[PDB]
């Protein structure tokens, strides 16, 4: 049901995390983060992060994760070896992904379920908040107050930025 | 033209917003007899 | 490097280290270590061979994957507290995360791994940095959060690192791996005191910065990195080896030096708290860094090591390195036991 | 719902010309570094750190909006600003050449 | 003076595209300061109601707290009619 | 813990204005206007008591003050009012600058039949002031006594005895 | 907790131990690195939104953006290995064990 | 309802990119002072059916992972008909509060199929060529992106139809023309159109190509009615909205038919040189006048709306 959205999202998360964890050849373990990063920002687009959300995308996958391919395409792998061809990426991708079933059979039997810590299966729209009738996005308004409340914020990332710029053009000129 | 343009689509969402601040306390009379309505309710079923 | 970008590289290390010390909110503490890494790496790479580059990256892998860690507590402490006020963590798996974490940047055993082979492979002033400046940043978290801090965590550390630190020194030939596993023992010192008096923590660090920017300072006005090249010391500059034997008998915690105070002091906190196994252990295992400070002296200072023809060739050249500060530091190394009641400014 | 019938769609069609494009009837019987050059590293680098500080303007319309506009304006230039600033400092480092 | 017209020139002639960036560059930076309409963009936003008035409980001492919108005491938007 | 105490469903009860959003939002700055006084004290109620339960009198006051409003309007205005609001609801954004015809029409007729002036721009977004018999809420928040303050120091700072009396210290 | 925090939290776990147990190629382990960044994002996104802390919500762009320039910082240094020895393989690196 | 919708704008796009090929090559022609297609229909107008028959019943001519070198088109395709959905003509078929920054995070994803593409190729020197294309996309996107950010700031919001209200009374290219300058060039080395079509140009010195192909002239004609709505707004009378379409459409046909007119008149950058036009010539002038598109609604108390 689509009332269990979030948690459909969130499992098809894990699987794909598992599919660069076990770690195949970085041109499918990229193909794996890009996944999980959509579904990443599918879940936060349900609990209200539209900005938040969209920033995955253009940020997460569009530009972070682009460097990551173009960087592997030229430094790494240019060829990439047949998927799960390795015994120990297919055992790690294989257990990684029976444990996620296994979570995922008894939260849905039980409504709930004790991996190590207790979690509720009742399904996270339960959570929500009940009224909203705001004109305006409260997401918005947080992100936006960077430039009035978060001066010192600005300041120290921007700075940051900009000494990424002078210590990674040290760090090549080699 | 750009300015004289929005200072006129500031003065228009003024006008739009207390709109709504004029119709705020029906609404909000409204959505608390809902709301306890609707706990009221789900108390009936609990209690059997 | 350009001097006026190492200047800009050296004041965002201090910076980033500024921003964790005055910080109230945990967003800004992992910012501060983060700018920190990003400005320390140009200075471990600086002389551009394998060996740097294998460090940098070492290093690098290590601090990312704390941060990875740290930011994790701090997000678990937002679920279950909903602040981000840095003080007492609010659950205790993100106070063993953030425990664990800090350990790790602190290259404390047995996250210590990365020390003796970072130190290794960058030169001696990036080292000075690596194993005294950089401890400040995570010693003044630790200082804040140790009221939820896990006392078995906490001291199972400190021993590890004190027997790690000892052992892993006596196979050591090359200075730079002993000033690292130097550093692991004397983390472990520091830490071991923490739950019971952070002042003593304090005091602790502020000695073994001084003592240890006294070695490096002084490795650094010969160009000595292994122990045969300092025992051409006496050969060149016979002050120098007197020195460094005042120093390292201060590091080995010999009274009346300076470096007993701290040992002293940290005994009689943990005393008070009805700790008296602990510290004994502690004592008797720190005479295996005296063991390996001793070998130094043997071969830098009290004998004459064999030389070379063309070391007569120096002796018509002054030295010129700066040396900055070290003839202060030298004697703050030694000399400062009659002042020991100071550390109440610490307070 | 509508926006996850869209990209749906989209991407299922997509699918479906990329199959038929592929299988027709024929009517026949019969991991090293890549030459690695280090200026193109550094372009998508920049592209990299340049884009970080865009995610960091965006919200700008928004705070315009903001009754705090001597301090939203000081910290939007603020930015920009350095911003230009690591542009001149590549610039003049010949980070933008592709000579040699 | 005239080194500085002569440098102007030197750069009007080989790098137009860098003149006229810095030039819109000071311009951002400094005319906010020199504008009198800057003031105004700090009333306009303060007068967008974006929540609630909540009112005041009236303690018989408020004479400058209007009793019905439609008073006349109270901020007045008059002059955002004439801008 | 105890019970959470309801009204009973009985209690809720009240007679509702079902007109749509155009309707409310074509008559909303008359309503404001003639409105205002049992809608504050409403909004007074519900800031200060911060609990639906202890308004619902002066909710039920608001719904009727509403309900003469357009009882009014349909004696009266009725048609003009029907185009008014019929042009804002075809607007996707119900805009009221898309309809100023009509506003113009019902807003004579309103002035015309009943002496309604429609609040000028800034108007209803003012903080006023209302008059409640209520009493003013003791402890909204249902606080517990807060915990005693740490025992103060007071006096004058004299030398440390004997000075730091660390082991054989003299000073 | 509320369920989605069960698999949110898992996947930090996943990438953690995919970063603790390295193969051969660095980038691989780069990309778990990443990954952890990115559970992190989604499940402080996710607290903050829920629990309407509209300051907070600018904290997971932060993160974002410094968690970026770490990772470009970490491809820069994965390029220079790669110069040196032609691979990203991780098994090089051990100079420094003498 | 919806699905038919959906149809009502896919089919449409495919279909208008099938005789673009044909607007092309007869413009092109004609400034050639020759025809193009006139034979293959009246004035050439079978010219793109039989084009496209004979594409797809082509001999389908190994590839270096199956997986990316299917993903590539299907990534192409698919993120360029995504782009449409929420175009507000005038209005859009998904009316997002935030269709601008959709706009951009779907387009900066549209590089992967030039990566992908490049990894399948199972050639040392198309995985050059492909790394090369892609350092040209993302160094346009930064000014795209900056370009985008400073319209928006009197626009007020990342909303498309807000667009059509910031330029009820006057097009946005009169206080923008410089910033439309930089745009539309943009746009060009963003799809790799002359004279930035270097991929087509550094290469030379069946049904898979042509799905490549339709995907960029959809990009092609989506970026024209984008720049269309960015600075030669359309008004929108609500009860007689086809009047809104004519206008937009002609709009974004006389953009569109541009792009052609440049391809016919100039030749080709070098690509350091159009690598130094982005980052030495466009960026300095982006990021100067994003700092004044900044400050001028300050200045002039001209900040439009939230809402
Ligand atoms: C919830 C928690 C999360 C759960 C995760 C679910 C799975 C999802 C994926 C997660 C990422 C997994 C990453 C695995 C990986 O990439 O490692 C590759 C790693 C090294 O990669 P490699 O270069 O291809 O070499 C393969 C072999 O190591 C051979 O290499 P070799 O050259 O060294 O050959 C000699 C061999 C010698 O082997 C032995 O002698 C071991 C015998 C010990 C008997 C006791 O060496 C080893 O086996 C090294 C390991 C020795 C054991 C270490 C002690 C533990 O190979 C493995 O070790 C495979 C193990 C995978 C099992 C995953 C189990 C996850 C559980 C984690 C603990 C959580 C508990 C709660
Ligand atoms: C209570 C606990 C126990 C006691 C705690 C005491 C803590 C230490 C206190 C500070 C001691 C700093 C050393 C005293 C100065 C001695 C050196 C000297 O006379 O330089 C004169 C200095 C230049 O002497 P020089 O011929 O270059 O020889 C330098 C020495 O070899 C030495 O050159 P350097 O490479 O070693 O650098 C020394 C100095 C940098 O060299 C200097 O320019 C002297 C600056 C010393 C400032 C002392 C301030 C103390 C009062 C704090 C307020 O560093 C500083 O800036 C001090 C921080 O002449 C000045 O310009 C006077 C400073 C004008 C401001
Ligand atoms: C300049 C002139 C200023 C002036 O007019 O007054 C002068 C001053 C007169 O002051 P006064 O108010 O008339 O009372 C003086 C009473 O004798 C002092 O009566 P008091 O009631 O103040 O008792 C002295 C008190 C004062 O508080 C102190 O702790 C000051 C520390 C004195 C250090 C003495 C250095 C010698 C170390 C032992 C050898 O000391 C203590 O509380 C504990 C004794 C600490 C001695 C250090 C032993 C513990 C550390 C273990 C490591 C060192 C062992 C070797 O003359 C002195 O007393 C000199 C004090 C000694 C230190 C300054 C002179 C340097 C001596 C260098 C010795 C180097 C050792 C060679 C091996
Ligand atoms: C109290 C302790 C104060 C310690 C001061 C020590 C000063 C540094 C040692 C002086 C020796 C001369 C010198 O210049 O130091 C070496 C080093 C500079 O490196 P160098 O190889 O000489 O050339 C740099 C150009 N790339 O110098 C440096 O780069 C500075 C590194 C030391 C900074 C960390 C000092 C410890 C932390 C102090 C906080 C105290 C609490
Ligand atoms: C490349 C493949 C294409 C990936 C597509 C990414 C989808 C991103 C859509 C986000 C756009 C958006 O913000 O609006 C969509 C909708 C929210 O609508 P919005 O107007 O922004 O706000 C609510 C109403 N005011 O938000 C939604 O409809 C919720 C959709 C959640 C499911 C998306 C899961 C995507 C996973 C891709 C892998
Ligand atoms: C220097 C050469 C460079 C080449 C670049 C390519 C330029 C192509 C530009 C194509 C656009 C030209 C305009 C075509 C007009 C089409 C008919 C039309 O729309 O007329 C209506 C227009 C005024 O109406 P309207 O557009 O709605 O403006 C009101 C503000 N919303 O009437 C006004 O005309
Ligand atoms: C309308 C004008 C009317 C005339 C009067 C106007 C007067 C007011 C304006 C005053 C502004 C004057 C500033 C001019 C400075 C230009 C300096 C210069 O000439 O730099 C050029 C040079 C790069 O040239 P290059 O190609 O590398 O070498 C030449 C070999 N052929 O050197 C360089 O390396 C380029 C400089 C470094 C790059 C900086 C880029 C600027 C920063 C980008 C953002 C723009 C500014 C903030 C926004
Ligand atoms: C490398 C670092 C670079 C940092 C660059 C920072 C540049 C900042 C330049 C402009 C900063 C101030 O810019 C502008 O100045 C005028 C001064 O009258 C301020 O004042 C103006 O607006 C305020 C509203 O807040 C009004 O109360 C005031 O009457 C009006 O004059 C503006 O509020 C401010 O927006
Ligand atoms: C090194 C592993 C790295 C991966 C980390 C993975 C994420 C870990 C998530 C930790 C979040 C759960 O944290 C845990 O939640 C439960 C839920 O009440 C808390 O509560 C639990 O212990 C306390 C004990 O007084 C009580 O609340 C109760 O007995 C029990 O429910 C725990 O005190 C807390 O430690
Ligand atoms: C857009 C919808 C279009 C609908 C059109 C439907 C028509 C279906 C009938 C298609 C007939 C194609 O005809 C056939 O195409 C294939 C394309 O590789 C050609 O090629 C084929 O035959 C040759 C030998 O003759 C083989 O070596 C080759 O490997 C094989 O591909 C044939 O030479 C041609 O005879
Ligand atoms: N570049 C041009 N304008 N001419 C040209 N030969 N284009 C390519 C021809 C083509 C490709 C796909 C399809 I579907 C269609 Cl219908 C036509």
């Amino acid at each position: 049901m689509m009332l269990y959205i979030v948690f459909i999202l969130s499992v098809i998360f894990v699987m794909g995390f598992v599919g660069f964890s076990s770690k195949p050849s970085p041109i499918y373990g990229g193909l794996g983060l890009i996944v999980s990063g959509g579904v990443g920002c599918g879940i936060v687009l349900n609990f209200g992060g539209s900005f938040l959300g969209l920033m995955v995308f253009l940020i997460y996958l569009g530009g972070m994760m682009v460097v990551f391919g173009y960087t592997t395409a030229m430094a790494t792998e240019q060829y990439p070896e047949i998927w799960l061809s390795n015994k120990a990426v297919l055992g790690a991708f294989v257990t990684g992904l029976l444990m996620e079933f296994f979570m995922v059979y008894y939260v849905l039997k039980d409504k709930e379920v004790e991996v190590v810590f207790e979690f509720n299966g009742l399904g996270d729209w339960v959570i929500y908040d009940t009224g909203d009738s705001g004109f305006f996005s409260e997401e918005a308004m947080g992100i936006a107050a960077l430039y009035s409340y978060g001066t010192w914020l600005v300041i120290v990332t921007g700075w940051s930025l900009l000494i990424g710029v002078v210590v990674i053009m040290e760090i090549t000129r080699g | 033209s750009m300015m004289k343009w929005n200072r006129e689509r500031r003065r228009l969402q003024i006008e739009d917003f207390e709109a709504r601040i004029a119709l705020m306390p029906l609404l909000q009379a409204e959505k608390d007899r809902r709301v306890l309505q609707m706990l009221r309710e789900n108390l009936e079923e609990e209690a059997t | 490097m350009n001097p006026i970008i190492f200047i800009i590289i050296l004041l965002t290390i201090m910076l980033g280290t500024i921003i964790v010390m005055i910080s109230s909110h945990w967003l800004l503490v992992w910012i501060g270590f983060e700018m920190n890494m990003l400005a320390i790496i140009p200075i471990m790479m600086k002389n551009h061979n394998p060996r740097a580059t294998e460090a940098s990256t070492k290093y690098f892998l290590t601090q990312s994957t704390a941060s990875m860690l740290l930011m994790m507590a701090v997000i678990i402490n937002l679920m279950f507290s909903g602040q981000w006020t840095v003080m007492k963590l609010f659950n205790p798996m993100a106070s063993m995360l953030m425990t664990m974490a800090l350990a790790m940047k602190l290259g404390m055993a047995p996250f210590h791994f990365w020390v003796p082979e970072v130190t290794q492979g960058i030169p001696l002033s990036s080292g000075l940095i690596l194993l005294t400046w950089q401890k400040l940043a995570p010693m003044s978290v630790l200082y804040q959060i140790f009221p939820s801090i896990n006392l078995n965590l906490i001291l199972t550390l400190s021993v590890l690192s004190i027997l790690i630190g000892g052992w892993g020194g006596l196979n050591q030939t090359q200075l730079r791996k002993i000033m690292a596993y130097s550093s692991i023992a004397h983390m472990g010192w520091m830490t071991a005191v923490l739950p019971y008096n952070p002042t003593m923590t304090l005091l602790n660090l502020i000695i073994y910065i001084i003592m240890t920017s006294t070695m490096f300072t002084m490795f650094m006005a010969n160009s000595t990195t292994t122990t045969l090249s300092l025992s051409h010391t006496w050969n060149k500059t016979p002050i120098m080896t007197v020195l460094i034997l005042a120093t390292l008998l201060s590091m080995g915690g010999l009274p009346p030096l300076s470096g007993f105070m701290p040992k002293w002091m940290i005994i009689q906190e943990m005393t008070k708290n009805n700790s008296i196994i602990l510290p004994t252990f502690m004592a008797i295992t720190a005479l295996l860094n005296l063991y390996f400070y001793m070998r130094l002296t043997y071969s830098t200072t009290l004998t004459m090591f064999p030389s070379t023809n063309n070391m007569k060739m120096k002796w018509q050249f002054p030295l010129m390195k700066k040396m900055t500060f070290l003839p202060t530091m030298v004697v703050l190394s030694t000399m400062m036991l009659p002042l020991t009641p100071m550390l109440s400014v610490l307070e | 719902m509508n926006l996850m019938l869209a990209l749906l769609t989209n991407f299922t069609l997509a699918t479906l010309l990329v199959i038929i494009a592929f299988w027709l009837p024929q009517l026949n019987v019969y991991s090293a570094r890549l030459p690695f050059s280090m200026k193109f590293f550094l372009v998508a680098i920049t592209f990299l750190l340049f884009d970080l500080e865009i995610a960091l303007l965006l919200p700008l319309p928004w705070a315009s909006q903001t009754a705090n506009l001597n301090t939203m304006l000081t910290m939007a230039l603020f930015l920009i600003i350095l911003l230009a600033v690591s542009l001149a400092y590549e610039w003049t480092q010949k980070g933008l050449e592709w000579t040699e | 003076a005239e080194r500085v017209a002569a440098f102007l020139k030197n750069v009007w002639a080989k790098e137009p595209v860098l003149v006229a960036s810095f030039a819109i560059a000071g311009l951002a930076v400094i005319l906010p300061t020199l504008s009198p309409y800057t003031k105004y963009s700090l009333m306009i936003n303060r007068a967008t109601p974006y929540n609630y008035p909540v009112p005041l409980r009236d303690d018989g001492n408020m004479p400058d707290v209007p009793s019905h919108p439609q008073d006349p005491q109270g901020p007045s938007l008059e002059w955002l009619k004439r801008l | 813990p105890g019970i959470v105490e309801l009204p009973s469903l009985e209690d809720l009860k009240v007679q509702e204005v079902k007109v749509s959003s155009s309707v409310l939002k074509a008559a909303a700055h008359h309503y404001g206007a003639q409105c205002d006084k049992p809608n504050k004290e409403f909004m007074l109620c519900r800031w200060e008591e911060k609990d639906p339960r202890r308004c619902l009198e002066e909710g039920k006051l608001v719904n009727q003050c509403a309900l003469e409003f357009f009882r009014q309007i349909k004696r009266h205005c009725a048609e003009p009012f029907t185009e008014y609001w019929t042009c804002i609801d075809y607007s996707g954004l119900q805009l009221f600058r898309r309809c100023r015809k009509q506003q113009a029409q019902f807003d004579e007729c309103v002035l015309d039949k009943l002496g309604w002036v429609r609040p000028d721009l800034g108007d209803l977004s003012k903080v006023t002031k209302v008059k409640t018999d209520r009493p003013l809420p003791e402890n909204p928040y249902h606080s517990r006594a807060r915990p005693e303050p740490n025992p103060e120091v007071e006096g004058d700072l004299k030398p440390a005895r004997h000075g730091s009396r660390l082991f054989f210290w003299t000073m | 907790m509320s369920m989605v925090y069960m698999n949110i939290m898992m996947a930090f776990t996943v990438s953690l131990v995919g970063l603790l147990m390295y193969r051969s190629h660095l980038m691989s382990s780069l990309l778990c690195l990443e990954g952890m960044m990115l559970s992190l994002f989604v499940m402080a996104a996710l607290t903050i939104l829920n629990s309407h802390f509209t300051l907070a919500s600018m904290m997971p762009i932060i993160l974002l953006v410094f968690a970026a320039c770490e990772a470009a910082l970490g491809l820069s240094l994965l390029v220079m290995v790669s110069n040196t020895y032609g691979t990203d393989y991780v098994q090089n690196l051990n100079l420094l064990q003498c | 309802m919806f699905m038919i919708n959906i149809l009502m704008l896919i089919i449409p796009i495919l279909l208008a990119v099938a005789f673009l090929t044909l607007v092309e090559r007869k413009v092109l022609g004609y400034m050639q002072l020759r025809k193009g297609p006139n034979v293959v229909g009246p004035y050439g107008l079978l010219q793109p059916i039989a084009d496209a028959i004979k594409l797809f019943i082509k001999e389908p001519l190994a590839t270096s992972s199956a997986s990316m070198f299917i993903l590539a088109p299907i990534m192409a395709l698919g993120l360029a008909l995504t782009m449409w959905i929420p175009l507000p003509m005038p209005y859009p078929l998904i009316n997002m509060n935030l269709g601008v920054l959709f706009m951009l995070a779907m387009s900066s994803l549209a590089v992967y199929s030039i990566l992908w593409s490049g990894w399948a190729s199972n050639s040392k020197y198309a995985l050059i060529g492909a790394l090369r294309a892609v350092a040209q996309t993302i160094s346009y996107e930064v000014t795209l992106a900056i370009i985008l950010l400073s319209v928006l700031l009197m626009s007020g919001s990342f909303t498309l139809s807000t667009l059509i209200t910031t330029q009820e009374q006057m097009w946005l290219i009169l206080p923008a023309w410089p910033l439309a300058m930089m745009w539309f060039i943009s746009t060009l080395a963003e799809t790799n159109r002359a004279p930035f079509d270097l991929t087509e140009g550094e290469s030379e010195l069946a049904g898979p190509f042509a799905l490549f192909f339709m995907a960029e002239y959809a990009n092609i004609i989506m970026m024209n009615i984008f720049t269309a709505i960015l600075f030669l707004g359309t008004s929108h009378n609500p009860h007689m909205p086809e009047l809104y379409t004519i206008n937009f459409t002609i709009k974004s046909l006389l953009l569109t038919m541009s792009f052609l007119w440049i391809r016919a008149s100039y030749p080709r950058f070098r690509y350091d040189q159009l690598m130094h036009l982005l980052w030495k010539n466009f960026l300095p002038l982006t990021l100067a006048l994003c700092m004044w598109h900044v400050s001028l609604p300050i200045l002039t108390s001209g900040i439009p709306p939230q809402t």
